[PDB]
């Protein structure tokens, strides 16, 4: 398991545009944000940013 | 005396009043104290140069005890030896006391440096060609020794068995017997390829003892106690590695002799062919030059009619000139035949590894004439402060014996009375609320009983494990698999089982029940299955030790005696007439007086080939 | 597909139970 | 194995932190020294049913 | 080839081997003395506007200064804030922590030393963590001095510990808008010089290195936050000299409880504003009613000693000729002080004033210069 505060997600896109606009097209769109972070730490693109 | 008149409050002294030695006007510096009538040192730790003092005072000195404040040192013959033995001369010992203590050094104690220290290194044995000899660099000295004659540069031989006695009559003699293996200058026996794996650490205090060993480039018998989980395998592994000849390890358990094996091929470069068990079910020796034989103290001294195959191994380690002896637990070594390992075993360093240097008998002192003096005195409390031990929490938890038991008690034989004072119910009350009170707080509790029937009783009542002789060897791997895992099995109780040489899983908590008369070689015993508990890094932790004795009996007097060598070690016991809690918890064992009743009932009332078809 | 359907369902079920709670 | 995320709004985490605390503070207890080792009990009654 | 073991033993007992020790003390004594020479009257900003940036993030958690950091910090911010309050009464302070990588006002600027002192207490209970930023402690402590008068001097005190900091945005922008609104900042640092402290206070103090302090143990801690209640010495391109209207209140005494006019809580006792009589609780204090500095004599009278200092005691020549054989103030018998066998007269301890030329032994000497700040050789001087 893995704690993701706000701030954290707020980090995330700041630091990594690529990840907000993965969210924004995905999110409101075909899958909900809990679903599209477990989607997103199994990811290469988690590896590559890391 | 120097001309001084004694005080009226002399009185009460008994040829002890030191007050004729003059006070030093330094004497705020010096932190020494010398009485001239035993040669007891009296040290100061809070003054300044205290530990420039105190590592000379544990070179030079015995200490008798080693409290906070104050600490109390004896100069002995032995200590001397060893003194002597690393490089200090006579008159430097006398300058540095000179200049460390308060009141000048008498001249008796001068004249005890002189004699202890001189006539010393003048008899050595020696081995030659698995053959014991004894040798002096003067010439008159052999012709002056006439009383023990065992005769079998100048130099004579001695038999194999009479070694013992011929040291015991050189120590009556001012000529003490100098026992050092020069195992670097030895290259008639071949010699070992062991070290130490690089990734193996070695605890200061080890160092320290083993430079004790090892002070002199030459490797000196004797014995280092330390206590258990402290690393005495470590020291014993290190000093074969130092040695670097053929190493024999006699334990007192199989597990002991499996443990050392897998403690040899773990913690140095030891290939397991140059490795070798004499046990029941291994006896294949190690083919090379040079190796490692580890073996039990009854299957060396066995005077029954042993097996072809053991006589076949006895014959090779007799045949063969050993170059290092280690003897784990060398407190059972002073006994009728375990005395004779050391004799039967041609070996030229003898190492003792202990935890419990204590007999309730005078032999533990006859340790110094079969294996050599006592080379290093672990601190117990400057390892448990240091986090190398638990920092245990001693207690003696008195028990009021009830009236209809003690009236059973006092009109009884010993033998009776000892099962008598063993399962009064107030004890199980103790017991049951310790136990309980510490599976709340999360502790391994190991309880401890000697008595069989009183442990089976104290385990059926209160519905936790029991572990004894005649348990069988499978399911008491599965009582300690499942106490070291399962989180409802918290606490397991032990006879003497676990009093000796057995693997057990790490503890925080121990119970006494019952106890075997005054054993302090018993009660340090118990003591250290919880001193090696894992919790030792986490701030503030505690074990806990609970002795629970029934009150106004002699299980107080073998309690006193016992925890005699603990608060000798240090330890305070800490008595609790009172614990808090008894009437509040839900389940009394024999809170009623009819269940007391029966079990006061239960305790009394404990005590041609046709022909044979025929057979 | 044991691995692809664990992960699968692990997903979907956080997605309910996070669902649930808000 | 799996992976598993905790979403927050960085106001239960707050709570988060106080529930550690909890934790902590349950810690402590555990290490706890027994009444009977930090104080004597020579003046209290004698232990019984 | 060998090992530790078969080495020859330590001997330790052997390594320690065995007046002119009084000349050997007096000699640092007189370094100690020497760097006092300097004593000059330095114009003062007498009005301060100090705002105590605390460190609250992971460095304090090193228990390196005991017991932990981040305690005796809050205890010696306490300290500091009696001290800061009991020598500069008119001066107002305001706190600030930086914990998790926000800046956090714990108590607004104000003149009642009481309020920081309870937030200080509330602060000490709550455990330090996160990563600092020194740009948001300087862009609220910006905010916060925005409404400062231009007579008040602008000041910042830093408590920092960490080595690194993390900032939001730029910080030599805000490093240039602290010199363009005139705040001198002085840090002291806690492990080792940071670079970016080290600058911020050059810049901020007129070129000025000597505001980046260090410490060394616990009384080097003690010193610096003891020197900081001080009144740091103005540039001379400062020409903000203006009158400051301020009133006196008169004591008002009642039996009978009254509303006060700054909380609105039943008071006895209280100061009625010489301007608009509306009543105040504590003082140095503004009008609530009417916002005008009500003070007492007393609270400007403990800042002139700051304003003209006392010039530091001389030490008297060992063969001048001693007018007194005891002390002036004092009358303690000064001693023979024979630091050696042919020493004599030697370092005599009494300490001539410069301007009565009378002779103080050396608890005058550290009195009159520390609690007191007045010769009393001077006042008894019939000029
Ligand atoms: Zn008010
Ligand atoms: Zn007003
Ligand atoms: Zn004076
Ligand atoms: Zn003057």
């Amino acid at each position: 398991n893995v704690n993701l505060s706000r701030e954290k997600i707020l980090n995330i896109f700041e630091n990594y545009p690529i990840v907000k606009k993965a969210y924004t097209d995905n999110v409101p769109k075909n899958f909900k944000e809990p679903e599209f972070w477990a989607r997103f730490f199994s990811s290469k693109l988690f590896r590559k940013l890391r | 005396p120097a001309d001084f008149v004694p005080d009226s409050v002399s009185g009460m002294f008994r040829s002890h009043d030191f007050s004729y030695l003059r006070l030093r006007p330094d004497h705020a510096s010096r932190p020494l104290w010398i009485s001239p009538s035993d040669g007891r040192i009296i040290l100061e730790s809070f003054s300044p140069l205290a530990e420039q003092a105190q590592d000379f005072l544990v070179t030079i000195a015995e200490p008798i005890s080693r409290p906070s404040h104050i600490h109390e040192y004896k100069i002995t013959a032995y200590s001397l030896y060893a003194a002597v033995s690393v490089g200090l001369e006579t008159d430097d010992i006398i300058s540095v006391l000179d200049r460390l203590s308060k009141v000048p050094v008498a001249e008796s104690i001068i004249n005890f440096i002189k004699g202890a220290t001189i006539s010393y290194g003048k008899v050595k044995l020696v081995i030659k060609h698995n053959r014991y000899f004894v040798e002096t660099t003067q010439a008159d000295i052999l012709q002056m020794l006439l009383n023990d004659s065992v005769i079998g540069v100048h130099s004579f031989e001695i038999a194999n068995e009479s070694v013992e006695v011929v040291k015991k009559r050189c120590q009556e003699i001012d000529y003490p017997v100098l026992e050092e293996y020069d195992f670097r200058n030895d290259h008639r026996n071949p010699d070992l390829d062991i070290d130490l794996k690089p990734s193996t650490q070695i605890r200061p205090y080890q160092e320290k003892s083993l430079s004790k060993m090892f002070g002199n480039g030459r490797a000196r018998s004797g014995i280092i106690v330390l206590p258990c989980g402290a690393g005495k395998t470590l020291v014993g592994i290190t000093a074969a590695c130092t040695i670097k000849k053929s190493v024999i390890v006699l334990c007192t358990s199989s597990v002991s002799v499996m443990q050392w094996r897998q403690q040899f091929l773990q913690w140095c470069t030891l290939q397991p062919e140059n490795c070798a068990v004499f046990t029941s079910d291994n006896k294949e020796m190690f083919q090379t030059e040079s190796g490692l034989v580890v073996s039990t103290y009854s299957m060396v001294a066995n005077t029954r009619n042993r097996s072809h195959d053991s006589q076949k191994v006895m014959d090779f380690l007799t045949g063969r000139e050993w170059g290092f002896i280690i003897l784990d637990e060398v407190h059972v070594v002073p006994a009728a035949m375990f005395r004779r390992v050391v004799s039967t075993i041609a070996a030229h360093a003898k190492l003792g590894l202990t935890a419990t240097l204590v007999r309730e008998d005078d032999k533990i002192g006859d340790l110094n004439f079969l294996i050599g003096p006592k080379l290093y005195e672990a601190n117990w409390m400057e390892l448990s402060q240091k986090g190398h031990i638990a920092n245990v929490q001693c207690a003696e938890v008195w028990c009021p014996m009830t009236a209809e038991f003690y009236q059973e008690y006092l009109r009884e034989t010993a033998r009776k009375r000892m099962l008598l004072y063993i399962m009064n119910p107030t004890k199980f009350q103790a017991c049951q609320f310790l136990i309980q009170y510490h599976e709340r707080r999360g502790d391994k509790i190991i309880v401890f009983s000697d008595n069989v029937y009183a442990l089976q009783e104290y385990a059926l009542k209160m519905g936790k494990p029991f572990i004894y002789g005649s348990t069988p060897q499978q399911e008491r791997m599965n009582i300690l698999q499942n106490f070291q895992y399962n989180d409802q099995i918290n606490t397991i109780f032990l006879s003497k089982v676990g009093d000796t040489s057995i693997d057990l899983p790490e503890a925080t908590c121990l119970i006494q029940i019952s106890s075997h008369y005054g054993s302090r070689r018993q009660e340090a015993q118990r003591l250290g299955r919880i001193l090696r508990a894992k919790r030792r890094n986490d701030e503030g932790f505690n074990a806990f030790f609970y002795s629970l004795v029934s009150k106004d009996t002699q299980e107080m007097y073998y309690s006193t005696k016992r925890q005699a060598f603990l608060v000798d070690q240090g330890y305070a016991f800490k008595v609790i007439t009172h614990l808090h809690g008894m009437e509040n918890i839900p389940n009394l064992a024999y809170a009623s007086p009819r269940e007391r009743r029966e079990l006061l009932q239960e305790v009394l009332l404990k005590n041609h080939p046709l022909i044979r078809k025929m057979y | 597909i044991k691995m692809t359907l664990q992960q699968i369902i692990s997903r979907y079920k956080d997605a309910d139970i996070y669902e649930e709670k808000r | 194995a799996t992976l598993h995320i905790n979403i927050t709004t960085a106001s239960d985490e707050v709570a988060q932190r106080e529930l550690q605390e909890r934790q902590a503070e349950e810690k402590r207890k555990q290490n706890a020294v027994p009444e009977w080792h930090k104080q004597s009990t020579i003046g209290k009654t004698a232990l019984g049913r | 080839g060998g090992y530790a073991w078969e080495d020859e033993i330590k001997r330790s007992w052997d390594l320690v081997k065995v007046m002119a020790s009084l000349v050997a003390s007096i000699v640092e004594a007189r370094k100690k003395r020497t760097a006092k020479k300097n004593i000059t009257p330095y114009q003062r900003g007498i009005i301060r506007s100090l705002i105590l940036t605390l460190d609250c993030s992971e460095a304090m958690l090193e228990k390196d200064l005991r017991p932990n950091r981040h305690a005796m910090i809050i205890q010696y911010a306490i300290d500091f804030v009696h001290e800061f309050f009991d020598q500069n009464p008119i001066s107002q302070m305001g706190i600030i922590i930086m914990r998790n990588g926000l800046a956090q006002l714990v108590s607004q600027v104000s003149g009642n030393p009481q309020d920081h002192i309870d937030a200080l207490k509330s602060i000490r209970k709550q455990e330090p963590k996160g990563n600092p930023s020194l740009q948001n402690a300087l862009e609220m402590a910006r905010g916060l001095l925005l409404p400062v008068p231009a007579h008040c001097t602008r000041e910042v005190l830093i408590v920092f510990g960490s080595l690194s900091t993390t900032d939001p945005g730029d910080i030599h922008q805000t490093i240039d808008s602290l010199v363009s609104e005139k705040i001198r900042v002085k840090v002291l640092g806690l492990s080792a010089q940071v670079a970016i402290c080290k600058e911020l206070c050059k810049a901020t103090n007129y070129g000025d290195e000597s505001f980046y302090k260090i410490l060394l143990d616990e009384t080097h801690l003690k010193e610096l936050f003891n020197e900081a209640v001080t009144p740091l010495p103005v540039n001379k391109i400062n020409k903000g000299f203006t009158l400051v209207k301020m009133g006196f209140p008169t004591r008002i005494f009642e039996d009978t409880p009254t509303f006060c006019s700054c909380h609105s809580k039943l008071v006895y006792g209280g100061y009625f504003c010489p301007n608009c009589h509306s009543k105040v609780c504590s003082l140095p204090t503004v009008c609530p009613c009417c916002d005008l500095m009500l003070i007492l004599s007393t609270h400007l009278a403990r800042s002139y000693h700051h304003l003209m200092p006392l010039k530091t005691f001389a030490e008297v020549p060992t063969t001048e000729k001693f007018r007194s054989e005891d002390c002036f103030s004092c009358q303690s018998r000064f001693p023979i002080l024979k630091n050696h066998k042919n020493g004599k007269l030697l370092t005599s301890s009494r300490y001539r004033c410069e301007d009565c030329k009378q002779e103080f032994c050396v608890d005058c000497d550290v009195f009159i210069h520390e609690i007191l700040h007045n010769c009393p050789g001077c006042e008894s001087k019939p000029v």
